[PDB]
């Protein structure tokens, strides 16, 4: 790719977002637990949170 | 903030691969593009913060200090671009990197969720603008200059780590979020005396307090163009940050410790005021201005009410803007008549008008022109002080004649009357100059039409 | 000297460290210091000026003193304990001229006068194994009588050497007597948290010994013993004043650097025994040892003095010196703060 | 993100940091216990190996 | 008056004069090893009967 | 860093000097045999907090 | 405790003052030194008779012999400074004071 | 502190029942900085002996990634194994001294008391 | 001269003036003594007469020290009636940093010994008041 460099702060960026979704994952203890917001779920639908 | 944390990392390689020519735009477009993407930190919630993991967070506070941040990048790659232009390019290269270096420790600084990953990197921002200061800077006195940002601020800060410590200890944790429900009543004794000075006074030399000054007119005017920008936008407010975060645990004691550093503050800004009345070095008399402003968030957070977080905040924001864009003023005559001396170039609307309009719109929001955000945060802070004591509108309307004062004399001396007649190397206004100036005061004048994205974590 | 005998000198002083590290017989202790110091001896007296025969006769007579108030310490052990096993010392008597004894080969505050002579008499080498290689056996028995070490005097011996090796430094343009004034205000910070947590006394020793070596591999890569010739160094060869830029800033404690590592983890060690005000001012005179780095690092690497012309011959030559473990050295005492919970291998 | 899930995830933070917060305290109290008793894993100073004595028949009896 | 001097004499010189009078008073020494040993006396003999270091 | 070599290989450098108790040539008693034998074995693996 | 180890234990400590109190002979802190080991010598030997601790009887001959060698060394010091300045006077080891 | 517990298997770097705690991933984050820290020295090792940086020495700064991952793989397996015994030892002490460790009764905030302070 | 210490704070505030003001002198006579003894062990005095001249100067120096700062403190306390107040033994440390000044007859000595003594003399009161440790037990 003859502008290879124009690249490496937007994958950082994508990358670093999708980290960010990976930690989001190892945070679901109260997902659909908490006193606010546990609910029944819909149907066709396993989490209420990605 | 692992997608704001990894971009500004890739940009070390992204300055250390760049083309010779191309290490400049290269930096510029994509902090920029990191600058487009920090409006994503505000999801902010009327209850909540924005919790991102166990180690970073982003309240309504930190916010817009993490887009003025990152915004502040690609001004300075801007304003020192050109007196770094015969410069080397390995230590070109080194200058971004501290700049980038210095970003990264900023931006996890504001979101640091634990105390002392904020102290650490409150106090790896030393390092960066140690050095560039002390590498860049332009005359003899950047050494003397650079150990006394050093040796005052960690002289302020070593207490502090010994009272976070101490706090890690005692409630088991350091997270500001779980200090929010485990924060005990602080009792007055000589103990907890001590702990509140441990706690406020790295961060009351960070902003800095009147007597505790004495590092920024010498490390604010020793510093190249870009280290004074990062100095008086960014890095006086990791003291008011800090104590924002920090006097939630100082509690019901800090009701009676303020009242020694609110007169040091509120006498500060009368003095410091009055001193760029008499200032023959305009960077120095920006330096002092700064003192001065920044003495009112000092009584702001000290009062602790919630119209002084809200105007302190708003007036750090404000002064960040403001500060910088009158260092990029005076480098702007800097560049052309290499004297910092005020006296000197005069008459510049008979040769730069539109570069003398934006000395006016600085200079104005300087003097805190409503409906701009200087006036609100000053305007803020004014009203909490009036709810504070009905005396200290004196020390205020004074204060708010002399800050008109400096601003246009600054004005009248640099601006108006007839030019000096053996200065002929006045060139014209880069498209450069007059980019950065608008990109400091259309950003600043925009954010009158929606102040609340600057007032703070108590809107 | 012969690479052979050079070898066989240098594995009897590890040899000696070794049998002051392993033995269970205070005998075997006291002759494991003895094979030390009539090992390293010839190390001080490799290039035969006076000012070698000078150091090591210093150095001789000051480790001769301890080892024989080592020996007086063990025999009064004997006398009230019938017995020779390396552990606590049966007797405070035994325990202070044990602790004296050890402060002596460590060259603590007030023992510490022989340190920056010494230092300054030998080459860089030698002067890196005293300074690195030298601490690990006296360490080792003050981390094993830590049940009877005083508590007052081990203290008073920390923050005077913390202090005296502060002001130390602070007037010195010799690069060996800084080491050396380093030296002392560093084992004031690893024996000020001794008898609170050991663990961080070996952190603490460890990553001094790193910086120790990095800044000593520095100086001998450079061939520079004063403050005056490190400052040619950016005319010769500019990576080695980052190198030196980053490792002194280390030295300093200044995060987010190794050597924020250690002090920090002892005030965290010294605030859960309800000391606050001695962390505090240990931390503070700290900054006297972060002054004169900063001094050397505007000498070196943030400024540019002037050169001379012979350097331009000095460029047409690489450095062809054997920079045995530099890279490492230099990473792994900068770098090394985020990976902070690893101290735990210590245990 | 949503509320629910800046929320839950709130909680899965605030969880985390009151159990390490609690464990530090119990590692603080342990630890100044086990000092202060010597009856714990931790603090256990050597004493002199019963293995090495020798329980022969010596050369004199009263022994 | 204030912020060109007082305030800078109080906090940075006088602490730095007083950090410079220390390091001359602690590098001072000439080099003989008869007052660095009797200076060791002194120390054991202070540690002994002045501070009760053995006791 | 006592580096117990000597229990990790299983050789014994110096133990046998270390104790009065310990084998002796021709069997020879100290004159505290019985005394150092019954402190040790009395404090033996205890730990030393303990055995004070 | 016995009376013969107060008169041992004493001149140790003379000796110590001796070694940590120059005149001007780098010879005479020499025999201070070995004074101080021929004290632990006495000391250690009336210890190991007197507890009739069998094995430590060979601890005084390695307490000799060790601190003999170190004597030897020492004595090589002095004759390389005897070799510089044609005397062993310490006031003449004063090059590293700078 | 934890001297005892590893006395009576002296110089075991790791035990046997470090066997029974779960290995750090070979996508450790803290090994995949160690080996930037590789990275780094073999840069710095470069950068000293005047070589191209990025492009001398291919084989040396890749033994230099796999030295520093291979060394720092097995202190990571020893510090997860240290602070495994810390937590062991906390809570079997914690079971074993029920008259030290009482089970406080929390208290709601109807029933506690406490004095306000007003900010004015 | 740990038994020295003792007897000074053992005699409660602004009660008994003469023994508080011996006891101070004798701690300061002491640390005088020990001031002196390192002085003229690492730097040669000329002479034996330069010696104990050195010797006695140091010591009735600090000696001095000690008196007007006992003096002061418990003076203070009589007349304020606060026994257990740290502003008392800020005067008194203002008072021996004068005497200081006074002995090295010079004001700018003076000021910066009255002020950091004082500061010190009231950290001295607030640790003995919140029982401040400096060489504190090892508890974990
Ligand atoms: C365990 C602790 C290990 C501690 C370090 C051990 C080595 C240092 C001590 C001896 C020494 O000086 O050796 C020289 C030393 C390199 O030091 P140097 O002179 O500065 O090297 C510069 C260039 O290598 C000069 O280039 P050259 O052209 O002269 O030779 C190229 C050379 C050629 O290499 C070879 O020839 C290798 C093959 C020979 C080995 C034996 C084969 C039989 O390449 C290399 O050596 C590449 C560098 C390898 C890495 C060196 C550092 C190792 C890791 C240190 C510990 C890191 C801990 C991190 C912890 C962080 C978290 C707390 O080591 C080697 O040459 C071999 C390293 C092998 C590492 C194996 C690690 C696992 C062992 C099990
Ligand atoms: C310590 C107390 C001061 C005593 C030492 C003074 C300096 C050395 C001296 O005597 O030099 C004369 C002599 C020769 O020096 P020189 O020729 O006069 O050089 C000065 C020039 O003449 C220049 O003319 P000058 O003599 O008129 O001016 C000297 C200047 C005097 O300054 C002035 O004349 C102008 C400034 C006014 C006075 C200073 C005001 C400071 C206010 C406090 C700071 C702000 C606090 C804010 C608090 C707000 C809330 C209340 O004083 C200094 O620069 C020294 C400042 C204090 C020294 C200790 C600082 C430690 C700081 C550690 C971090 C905290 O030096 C010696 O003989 C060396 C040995 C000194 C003898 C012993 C002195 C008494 C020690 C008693 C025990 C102290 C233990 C430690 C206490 C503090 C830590 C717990
Ligand atoms: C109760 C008894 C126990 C108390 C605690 C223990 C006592 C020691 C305190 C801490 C150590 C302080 C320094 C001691 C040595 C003195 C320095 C010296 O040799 O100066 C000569 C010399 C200065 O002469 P120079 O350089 O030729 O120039 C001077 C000018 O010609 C002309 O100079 P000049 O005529 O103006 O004056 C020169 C000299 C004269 O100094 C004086 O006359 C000042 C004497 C003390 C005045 C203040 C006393 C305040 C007492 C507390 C208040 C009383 C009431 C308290 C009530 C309870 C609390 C409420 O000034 C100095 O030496 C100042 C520098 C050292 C700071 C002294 C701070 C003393 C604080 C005492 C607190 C207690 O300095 C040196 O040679 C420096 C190198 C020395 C290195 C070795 C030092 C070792 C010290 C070890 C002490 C602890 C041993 C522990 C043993 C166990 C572990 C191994
Ligand atoms: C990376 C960091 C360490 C790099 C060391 C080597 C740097 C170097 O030589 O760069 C030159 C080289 C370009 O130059 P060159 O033409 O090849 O040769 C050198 C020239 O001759 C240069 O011309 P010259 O030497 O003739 O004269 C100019 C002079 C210019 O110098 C001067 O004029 C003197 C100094 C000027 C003022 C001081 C500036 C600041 C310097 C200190 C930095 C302090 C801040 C660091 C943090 C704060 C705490 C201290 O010297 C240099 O420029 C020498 C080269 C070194 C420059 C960069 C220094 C980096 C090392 C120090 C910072 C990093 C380590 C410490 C970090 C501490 C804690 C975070 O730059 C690069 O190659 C940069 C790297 C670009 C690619 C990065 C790729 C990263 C990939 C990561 C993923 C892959 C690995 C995955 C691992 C895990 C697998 C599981
Ligand atoms: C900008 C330069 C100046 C910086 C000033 C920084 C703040 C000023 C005061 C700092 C005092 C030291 C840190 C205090 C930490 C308190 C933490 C804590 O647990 O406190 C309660 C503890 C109380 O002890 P405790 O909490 O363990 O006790 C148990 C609780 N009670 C009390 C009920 C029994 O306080 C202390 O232990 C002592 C506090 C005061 C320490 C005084 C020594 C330092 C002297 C002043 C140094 C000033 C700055 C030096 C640099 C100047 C320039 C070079
Ligand atoms: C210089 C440069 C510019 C300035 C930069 C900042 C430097 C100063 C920073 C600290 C300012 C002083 C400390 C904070 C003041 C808090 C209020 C206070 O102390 O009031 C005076 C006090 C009144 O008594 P009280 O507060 O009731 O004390 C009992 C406490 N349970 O009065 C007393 O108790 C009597 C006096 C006691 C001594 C106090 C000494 C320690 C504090 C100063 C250091
Ligand atoms: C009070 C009494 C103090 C007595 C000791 C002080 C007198 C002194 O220092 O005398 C000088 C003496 C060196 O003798 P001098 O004459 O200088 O040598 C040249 C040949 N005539 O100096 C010495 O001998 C130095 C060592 C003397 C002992 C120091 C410790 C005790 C005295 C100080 C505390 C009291
Ligand atoms: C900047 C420098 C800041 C220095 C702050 C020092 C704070 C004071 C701490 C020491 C203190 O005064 O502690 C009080 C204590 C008396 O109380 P207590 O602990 O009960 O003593 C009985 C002993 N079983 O007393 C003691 O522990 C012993 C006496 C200590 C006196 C310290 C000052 C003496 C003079 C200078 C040396």
């Amino acid at each position: 790719r003859d502008h290879w460099i124009h690249v490496l702060v937007p994958v950082g960026f994508v990358f670093g977002y999708y980290l960010d979704r990976k930690n989001d994952e190892k945070l679901a203890a109260f997902r659909n637990k908490s006193l606010l917001y546990k609910r029944e779920l819909k149907p066709q639908e396993e989490v209420t949170w990605k | 903030m692992l997608k704001y944390i990894i971009p500004t990392m890739m940009l070390m390689p992204l300055t250390w691969l760049s083309k010779n020519s191309m290490i400049w735009i290269n930096t510029t477009l994509h902090s920029l593009l990191i600058s487009l993407t920090s409006l994503l930190l505000l999801n902010q919630f009327g209850d909540n913060s924005l919790n991102f993991s166990l180690t970073f967070f982003s309240d309504s506070l930190s916010t817009p200090l993490l887009i003025l941040t990152m915004w502040l990048l690609p001004l300075m790659l801007m304003a020192s671009q050109h007196h770094l232009s015969k410069e080397n390019l390995a230590r070109k290269k080194l200058f971004i990197s501290m700049l980038i270096l210095l970003q990264l420790f900023l931006i996890m600084t504001f979101t640091a969720t634990e105390l002392i990953f904020f102290y650490i990197m409150f106090e790896a921002t030393l390092v960066p603008t140690l050095i560039i200061i002390t590498r860049w800077g332009n005359q003899t006195e950047r050494l003397n200059a650079g150990l006394y940002f050093l040796f005052y601020t960690l002289a302020g800060s070593l207490p502090l780590l010994v009272a976070l410590i101490y706090i890690q200890n005692t409630m088991g944790s350091l997270n500001f979020l779980i200090l929010q429900y485990w924060v005990q009543p602080m009792p007055n004794s000589w103990s907890n005396t001590f702990m509140w000075l441990a706690c406020m006074m790295a961060f009351m030399v960070k902003m800095p307090l009147y007597g505790l000054h004495l590092w920024l007119p010498k490390a604010h005017v020793e510093a190249p163009i870009a280290g004074s920008m990062v100095l008086a936008a960014i890095l006086l407010k990791l003291g008011g940050y800090g104590m924002m975060r920090i006097t939630l645990l100082l509690n019901p004691i800090t009701d009676f410790m303020a009242y020694p550093f609110i007169m040091l503050s509120l006498w500060g800004m009368i003095m410091t005021s009055s001193i760029c009345l008499r200032q023959t070095d305009l960077k120095s008399l920006i330096a002092y201005s700064s003192v001065s402003h920044m003495a009112l968030v000092i009584v702001a957070i000290l009062i602790q009410t919630p119209w002084s977080y809200m105007g302190a905040t708003a007036l750090m924001i404000a002064h960040g803007l403001t500060s910088s864009m009158l260092f990029c003023l005076a480098n702007s005559n800097y560049e052309r008549v290499h004297s910092r001396t005020m006296i000197l170039a005069r008459g510049l609307q008979t040769l730069l008008p539109l570069m003398a309009a934006w000395w006016l719109l600085a200079s104005l929001t300087n003097l805190a022109l409503p409906p701009s955000i200087n006036l609100i945060g000053e305007l803020f802070v004014v009203m909490s002080t009036f709810s504070w004591s009905n005396i200290t509108i004196i020390l205020m309307g004074l204060n708010m004649v002399i800050t008109a004062l400096y601003s246009l004399y600054m004005l009248i001396t640099t601006q108006r009357g007839k030019h000096t007649h053996h200065i002929n190397n006045i060139l014209p206004s880069f498209t450069r100059e007059n980019a950065l100036m608008s990109l400091h005061m259309l950003p600043l004048l925009l954010l009158s039409l929606n102040p609340k994205i600057i007032l703070g974590p108590l809107y | 000297m012969n690479p052979i005998i050079l070898i066989i000198i240098l594995m009897t002083v590890m040899l000696g460290t070794i049998i002051v590290m392993i033995s269970t017989h205070w005998l075997l202790i006291w002759i494991g210091f003895e094979m030390n110091m009539l090992a390293i001896i010839p190390i001080m007296m490799k290039k035969h000026n006076p000012r070698a025969t000078e150091a090591s006769t210093k150095y001789f007579l000051t480790q001769s003193t301890a080892s024989m108030l080592l020996m007086m310490a063990i025999i009064i052990n004997l006398m009230f304990s019938g017995q020779w096993t390396v552990m606590k010392l049966f007797n405070p008597m035994a325990s202070m001229l044990m602790t004296m004894a050890l402060a002596m080969k460590l060259g603590m505050a007030p023992f510490h006068f022989w340190v920056p002579e010494v230092t300054q008499g030998i080459p860089l080498s030698s002067g890196l194994i005293l300074l690195t290689w030298q601490k690990l056996a006296p360490m080792s028995v003050l981390y094993q009588i830590l049940p009877s070490i005083n508590l007052d005097l081990i203290l008073t011996l920390s923050i005077l050497s913390i202090t005296i090796g502060g002001w130390g430094g602070l007037n010195q343009t010799q690069l060996r007597k800084i080491m050396a004034y380093s030296s002392i205000a560093h084992m004031g910070w690893m024996t000020a948290v001794l008898l609170y947590n050991p663990t961080m006394t070996l952190l603490n020793l460890i990553i001094y010994i790193i910086m120790t070596s990095t800044m000593f591999t520095l100086f001998m890569a450079n061939s520079t013993t004063t403050t005056l010739s490190l400052s040619h160094t950016w005319n010769k060869a500019p990576i080695m004043t980052i190198l030196v830029l980053i490792t002194l800033l280390s030295m300093g404690g200044l995060p987010p650097l190794s050597g924020f590592m250690p002090k920090w983890m002892i005030i965290q060690e010294m605030t859960k025994n309800d000391s606050i005000i001695l962390p505090t001012l240990m931390a503070i005179t700290a900054l006297l040892n972060l002054y004169f780095y900063m001094r050397l690092t505007y000498s070196t690497a943030l400024t540019m003095f002037p050169s001379t012309n012979n350097m331009k011959m000095k460029w047409q030559f690489p450095t062809t010196k054997r920079m045995t473990l530099l890279p490492t050295m230099t990473v792994l005492s900068t770098m090394l703060l985020p990976l902070t919970p690893i101290l735990s291998i210590l245990e | 993100d949503a509320p629910e899930k800046n929320y839950e995830r709130t909680m899965a933070i605030l969880q985390i940091e009151s159990e390490k917060a609690e464990l530090r305290l119990k590692e603080l109290e342990v630890r100044r216990l086990m000092r202060a008793k010597g009856d714990g894993p931790w603090f256990q100073y050597p004493t002199i190996d019963k293995a090495l004595i020798d329980h022969s028949p010596k050369a004199t009896p009263d022994n | 008056l204030l912020d060109l001097i007082w305030l800078e004499t109080i906090l940075p010189k006088t602490i730095s004069l007083a950090q410079m009078k220390m390091s001359t008073t602690i590098t001072s020494q000439k080099g003989l090893i008869k007052l660095y040993f009797l200076s060791f006396l002194i120390t054991i003999l202070i540690s002994t009967t002045l501070l009760n270091f053995h006791e | 860093p006592f580096f117990d070599v000597q229990k990790k290989l299983g050789v014994d450098l110096d133990h046998w000097m270390t104790i009065q108790s310990a084998e002796q040539p021709h069997r020879i008693p100290a004159r505290c045999h019985a005394f150092e034998k019954e402190w040790i074995e009395c404090a033996h693996g205890i730990g030393s907090i303990r055995a004070e | 405790m016995s009376l013969v180890y107060m008169n041992i234990m004493m001149a140790f400590t003379v000796s110590l003052t001796g070694l940590l109190m120059y005149r001007s002979h780098l010879m005479s802190s020499l025999l201070c030194l070995e004074g101080m080991m021929l004290s632990l010598f006495i000391l250690a030997t009336l210890m190991i008779l007197n507890s009739h601790f069998t094995l430590a009887s060979m601890m005084p001959i390695i307490l000799l012999v060790f601190a003999a060698c170190e004597a030897a060394l020492g004595l090589s010091l002095l004759v390389m400074v005897s070799n510089t300045y044609g005397t062993d006077y310490v006031q003449n080891l004063n090059l590293l004071q700078c | 502190m934890m001297t005892g517990r590893q006395a009576r298997a002296p110089l075991q770097f790791l035990p046997d029942e470090a066997r029974s705690l779960p290995p750090p991933k070979l996508t450790d984050p803290r090994l995949a900085y160690i080996g930037f820290l590789g990275y780094c020295s073999g840069l710095i090792d470069n950068a000293i002996r005047r070589r191209p940086v990025l492009s001398a020495g291919l084989h040396r700064q890749f033994l230099y990634i796999t030295s520093f991952v291979f060394v720092g793989y097995y202190l990571l397996k020893r510090q997860d194994y240290m602070y495994a015994v810390r937590d062991h030892d906390m809570f079997s002490y914690i079971k074993s001294h029920p008259e030290d460790f009482p089970e406080k009764d929390k208290k709601t905030y109807r029933e506690v008391f406490e004095e306000f302070h007003p900010v004015r | 001269a740990k038994t020295l210490l003792h007897q000074y704070w053992d005699i409660p505030e602004g009660t008994e003036c003469h023994r508080k003001t011996y006891a101070a002198t004798s701690i300061g006579g002491a640390s005088g003594l020990v001031v002196s003894a390192y002085s003229v062990a690492l730097k040669t005095p000329t002479s034996f007469l330069e010696g104990v001249a050195r010797t006695g100067r140091y010591t009735f120096t600090a000696a001095a020290i000690g008196a007007i700062f006992g003096l002061t403190s418990c003076i203070s306390a009589q007349v304020r009636e606060k026994p257990d107040d740290p502003l008392n033994y800020l005067i008194g440390g203002c008072a021996g940093g004068l005497t200081l000044g006074a002995r090295t007859r010079s004001y700018g000595i003076g000021a910066a010994a009255c002020a950091y003594m004082g500061l010190t003399a009231a950290l001295v009161k607030m640790g003995q008041l919140e029982g401040w440790k400096v060489f504190a037990e090892p508890k974990v």
